């Protein structure tokens, strides 16, 4: 046993972090070396971006949309804030 | 016009946990 954090794939300096995906999202993690594991956190991407999965259709952070939902019509916006987040709002015309 | 907003991935942390490949 040698004093050194190692991660699932690659071993790491103690409170080392890397870059590591999970399922689909990359996540940097934090170890800690020892039974206390470590800890991953979303790390922040350069291509914001809003995906609707009621058109299949992509947006970029800071467009709009058009799209109906529900017998009704709903105006869903993309927005981002330094994450990436979809607001959906109501606008029956 | 009704707000609603159904977010979408608010931050994310996990905590991946496993023993040492050793000790046979």
């Amino acid at each position: 046993s040698k004093p050194g954090c190692y991660d699932n794939g690659k071993h790491y300096q103690i409170n080392q972090q890397w870059e590591r995906t999970y399922l689909g999202n990359a996540l940097v993690c934090t170890c800690y070396g020892g039974s206390r594991g470590f800890n991953c956190e979303s790390k922040p991407e350069a291509e914001e971006t809003c995906f609707d999965k009621y058109t299949g259709n992509t947006y970029r952070v800071g467009d709009t949309y058009e799209r109906p939902k529900d017998s009704m019509i709903w105006d869903c916006t993309c927005i981002g804030a330094g994450r990436g987040r979809i607001s959906c709002t109501i606008a029956n015309r | 016009s009704t707000t609603e907003v159904e977010d979408s991935k608010p931050k994310l942390s996990i905590h991946f946990d496993n023993e040492w490949p050793k000790e046979d």
